[PDB]
């Protein structure tokens, strides 16, 4: 949840 | 797929729900052929078939009836990696308290039952007695008892009087420990005192007393009653180049716990005197404590030659455990040097 | 045979199955020379009280297919006529026409 | 030394170590820190799930590479399941929620 | 010693079974006693063949139960257990008896 | 008066411990301080404990613990170790063979149809027993041989419930 995966974790944290 | 990882204590119902069969016999394998042991550590019915979709002994050699279990085989019928996820459980004859909750510094059972570590170990290694709701006598609940203290009490308070020892007694104490009641008391004790040292000693005890009530962790889950065994695939038995099997250390640990547990069941089933059995339960306690975290008790056991053998906690901790050696750093395909 | 007869037979069989233990015991009691006279008498009377169809000497062996009382064979459970048919068809194992 | 796809170890499904055993180079801990230090996230995900540990993940990967696809189905490291079995073999009840 | 009593209605079938059993014995163990033929039971039956009446009209059937006595003198580990696997022809009642 | 005590030996060397104990008695000639030495046996409880008729002096205590392959006594404490009882000796005298009596001169293991044969010709095998000859000590366990439930006269001790 830092690099390229920060967009993925934004998406997963938004979709809860 | 999944959020947070939750860690908690393991209830005996939870350990029986993990399990797929009681591991009785300590006999590892046949060793003169290739077959295992029915039903020993490396069982068939309790875990699974060595070969994929095959009864190890003889039936189902195609892909039609995956599951049937004949009486001649006492074997499940699934994948080769099915045994890696399946775990067994050892019905410990005598209760044995966990070493991780008895010697963690500070011990989990040390600041919960308001008893010094030294006194906790004495009773735990069959060297001291502990009272449990005696009755109308002149004795406390936490106060312990020695051979001379018990002998005299035995002839004195022969009636309503309870004074056990070992994990059994400890378990009872924890089991009969009103968590909620202690909270208020501790909280009231902290608000009715000014002692600096006491304040810190009371705030550290009430913190672990209210945290246990916040979760679904019971006080009687500290003592191990239904010891769980790691999957065979995870304790692999491969031979090196030759004709002998280079056996792992965990198989020595589990095989000793099962040898001692069978001895303790046989001594308990022969209606022998009530004291006999203290050495037997103490050897089982030390065997379980050596299986879980080896060497935290006095000098660690050893197979070959003087080097101690590696236990489960030593498969976790250290520079060569699972975190620092297989999960943070991995060996990697498509790589060169 | 009729259906009714068959039914009756079945009933008898059932009764026999039921009352065997008691009846046998009673018989034993009656026999036993080393026993009281009054007891023996009671046993005899007790037996009378029990149903008649409870006796095994009441039930007739009938053919299992047709219920024909006569011409029966025990090994096959069939009346002669049916047995023969079975033999002809190949339905009784091992059985063939014998000459010597 | 060089390795595309060789043998795999038995207790933890990771490649073997060394040269005589046809093995792969250890992508150690400080290299994991050095890829956290960039923003390389997919490179580290395939560097410790697809290329190394997950067996169904790497067979899906091998089919996808020989068909031109270039895509990973991630899954879980099998050695993390080994960590679950070793912690679970104590009196500890570790799980996976939700 | 393991005595084995093969019983069947078909003689050929019985013979086949016996041979098979011998084979099973002989590879694993040693000194198979042998396939000894006992007397055959010729259980005869007469029946009236008419539906109603004709008494001299009769069919005389029989069932020839054949016996084969196979004995095994040395029961080893491997041999006795083998029996379970080796499946023989149907309609042959076997009867093994150790001692 | 000599009271009883329990000794722990290395389990398996128990007869040799008993012989060495009798010999140490007749070496250090404290003959008036030892009565017997019991290792009971059924057609073997207790699994590793030696019963000694004895008295308690510290000299005789050092004697029994100086006997080789002996760990120590089993009692409440190690200062004054514990004798066992005497009220349970009257009931044990009337009965000394509860795991091998003639109370049940027939069934040694539940028949039904679940048993395993190991002391007979077909070892490491199980089968279903329809009828049984307890009177003549015989079993008609129909083991699975050549895809058939063939019975075989087995011995009660030869089979296992
Ligand atoms: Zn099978």
């Amino acid at each position: 949840p830092a690099g390229t995966g920060y967009a993925y974790h934004q998406d997963r944290m938004r979709r809860r | 797929e999944f959020d947070a990882i939750k860690i908690a204590l393991a209830s005996p119902d939870m350990i029986r729900s993990w399990s797929f069969g009681e591991v009785k016999k300590p006999e590892t394998i046949n060793y003169r052929t290739f077959k295992p042991e029915r039903d020993g550590l490396f069982c068939a019915r309790i875990f699974g078939p060595v070969k994929d979709y095959e009864c190890l002994c003889g039936k189902y050699k195609r892909l039609k009836h995956r599951g049937v279990i004949c009486e001649k085989c006492g074997v499940e019928v699934t994948q080769t990696k099915v045994r890696r996820e399946r775990m067994g459980h050892i019905e410990l004859a005598s209760p044995t308290a966990h070493i991780w909750f008895l010697k963690s510094l500070p011990s989990r059972i040390g600041l919960l039952l308001d008893m010094p570590l030294r006194d906790i170990e004495r009773v735990l290694y069959f060297e001291s007695y502990v009272v449990i709701e005696g009755g109308m006598t002149n004795l406390e609940r936490q106060q312990i008892l020695t051979e001379e203290q018990y002998l005299d009490a035995l002839e004195e308070f022969g009636d309503e009087f309870d004074a056990k020892m070992g994990a059994e007694a400890i378990q009872a104490l924890l089991k009969s420990m009103d968590l909620e009641q202690e909270c208020e008391q501790l909280r009231e004790e902290l608000n009715e005192t000014n002692s600096e040292t006491k304040r810190k000693k009371l705030t550290k005890r009430i913190k672990l007393l209210e945290a246990f009530v916040q979760s679904g962790n019971k006080p009687e889950w500290m003592i191990l009653t239904v010891l769980p065994v790691l999957p065979p695939d995870l304790r692999p038995l491969v031979p090196l180049d030759g004709g002998r099997f280079a056996t792992s250390d965990l198989n020595d640990l589990y095989r000793r716990v099962i040898n001692r547990n069978n001895r303790l069941k046989r001594l308990l089933d022969l209606a022998a005197p009530d004291i006999i059995v203290r050495n037997e339960k103490r050897m089982l306690q030390e065997a379980v404590d050596a299986l879980l975290d080896n060497g935290r008790r006095g000098r660690a056991i050893t197979g070959s030659n003087k080097r101690p053998l590696k236990s489960l906690a030593d498969m976790i901790k250290g520079k060569q455990g699972r975190f620092r050696q297989n999960l943070l750093g991995k060996r990697v395909d498509y790589s060169g040097r | 045979a009729k259906q009714s007869m068959k039914a009756r037979e079945v009933k008898r069989v059932a009764l026999a199955d039921k009352y065997f233990a008691k009846r046998a015991e009673l018989k034993a009691i009656i026999s036993d020379v080393n026993a009281s006279d009054e007891d023996r008498w009671n046993a005899v009377l007790k037996l009378q009280t029990l149903p008649r169809d409870s006796s095994p000497s009441r039930q007739r062996n009938r053919c299992r297919q047709t219920g024909r009382p006569h011409g029966f064979l025990r090994k096959f459970g069939l009346s002669r006529i049916k047995v023969r048919e079975a033999a002809m068809r190949g339905e009784i194992p091992g059985l063939k026409k014998a000459s010597w | 030394h060089a390795r595309s796809t060789g043998s795999y170890s038995l207790v933890t499904q990771q490649p073997l170590g060394g040269k005589a055993q046809f093995g792969g180079q250890r992508f150690g801990e400080m290299e994991v820190w050095a890829l956290e230090a960039y923003g390389a996230a997919y490179t580290l995900q395939e560097m410790l799930t697809v290329k190394s540990d997950d067996v169904n993940g790497r067979t899906k990967m091998y089919k996808n590479i020989v068909d031109g696809n270039h895509q990973m189905e991630p899954g879980m490291p099998e050695s993390f399941n080994v960590l679950l079995k070793e912690i679970r073999s104590l009196g500890i009840n570790i799980e996976l929620e939700d | 010693r393991i005595r084995i009593r093969l019983k069947a209605f078909d003689h050929r079938l019985i013979d086949q079974a016996t041979a098979e059993i011998v084979e099973t014995a002989k590879r694993t163990g040693a000194q198979v006693r042998g396939p000894i033929p006992l007397p055959t039971r010729k259980e005869r039956f007469t029946v009236l063949i008419s539906p109603h009446v004709n008494k001299d009209a009769r069919d005389q059937y029989e069932i020839r139960t054949h016996l084969r006595l196979v004995d095994i003198v040395e029961p080893t580990e491997k041999t006795v257990d083998a029996l379970m696997r080796l499946d023989l022809a149907a309609g042959v009642d076997v009867q093994i008896s150790l001692g | 008066k000599k009271r009883w005590y329990v000794v722990q030996a290395f389990s398996g060397f128990e007869g040799r411990v008993a012989t060495s104990l009798r010999e140490h008695i007749k070496l250090h000639n404290m003959e008036d301080l030892f009565g017997e030495v019991m290792v009971p046996t059924e057609e073997k409880f207790f699994p590793g404990y030696v019963l000694v008729q004895m008295v308690m002096n510290d000299a005789s205590w050092h004697l029994v613990r100086s006997v080789p392959r002996v760990m120590g006594f089993i009692g409440g404490t190690s200062d004054r170790p514990a004798p066992i009882s005497d009220k349970e000796v009257d009931a044990i005298m009337n009965r000394l063979q509860q795991v091998g009596d003639k109370p049940r001169p027939k069934t040694l293991f539940e028949p039904g149809e679940m048993v395993r044969v190991n002391d007979g010709p077909f070892a490491d095998f199980n089968g279903v027993v329809e009828e049984v000859d307890y009177e003549k000590s015989r079993l008609k366990v129909s083991v699975s041989i050549f895809g058939r439930a063939t019975p075989v006269e087995l011995d009660f001790s030869q089979v296992e419930k």
